[PDB]
């Protein structure tokens, strides 16, 4: 299972997609995931939330004509989610946040 | 049918607005208190249907342009599937 900032960043740069242990919130919800229940691991064993579009609403990440972003959960195993997320762009810039999108740091 | 209430005349800043949302929506302790964190909460935490009553919005707009940006996120979530009813009273 690959779920670390560097592990996922390396995987994204190499395969241009997230590791197989990731599923979108839409998929997770359809499988029975209810955030307030902290049951993601119950309905989707070994999975972490990831792949959804990140809109960079506060404009903290560098913008560029045509560039879009996606996000994925980092360091998740089971139970309720944490505040760690990896952010990756369409042209493969990779950033990390450990404070629920408050601040970001380039890691690739 | 869940309900969230924002008493606009008590909102004195954008930070205060986020703190109120965190309380009303019972958001996670680590809530980022920013637009991206709000979107994350509306797409990965809040349960629907939801009725959001924002009273005296005009006052929030004044104490604060940040209020409109927050309202916009709720409207976007609504356009993208969230069963949200917004009441500006």
């Amino acid at each position: 299972v690959i779920n670390t900032f560097d592990g996922v960043a390396d995987y994204l740069q190499t395969y241009h997609k997230l590791p197989d242990n990731y599923i979108t919130k839409s998929e997770a919800q359809a499988l029975g995931w209810v955030a307030s229940k902290g049951n993601l691991a119950d309905v989707a064993p070994g999975k972490s939330i990831g792949g959804d579009i990140f809109s960079n609403r506060e404009g903290k990440l560098p913008g560029k004509s045509g560039r879009t972003w996606r996000e994925a959960d980092i360091n998740y195993t089971s139970g309720f989610r944490n505040s760690d997320r990896i952010l990756y762009s369409s042209d493969w810039l990779i950033y990390a946040t450990t404070d629920h999108y408050q601040t970001f740091t380039k890691i690739r | 049918m869940k309900k969230a209430v924002i008493n606009g005349e008590q909102i004195r800043s954008i930070s205060d607005l986020h703190q109120t949302l965190k309380k009303e929506l019972a958001l996670p302790e680590y809530y980022g208190e920013n637009l991206d964190a709000l979107w994350a909460a509306l797409t990965g935490w809040v349960e629907y249907p939801l009725v959001l009553e924002w009273r005296q919005f005009e006052q929030s707009k004044q104490l604060t342009n940040g209020a409109e940006s927050v309202l916009q996120v709720f409207r976007e979530a609504k356009a993208e599937g969230a069963d949200i009813t917004i009441i500006l009273s």
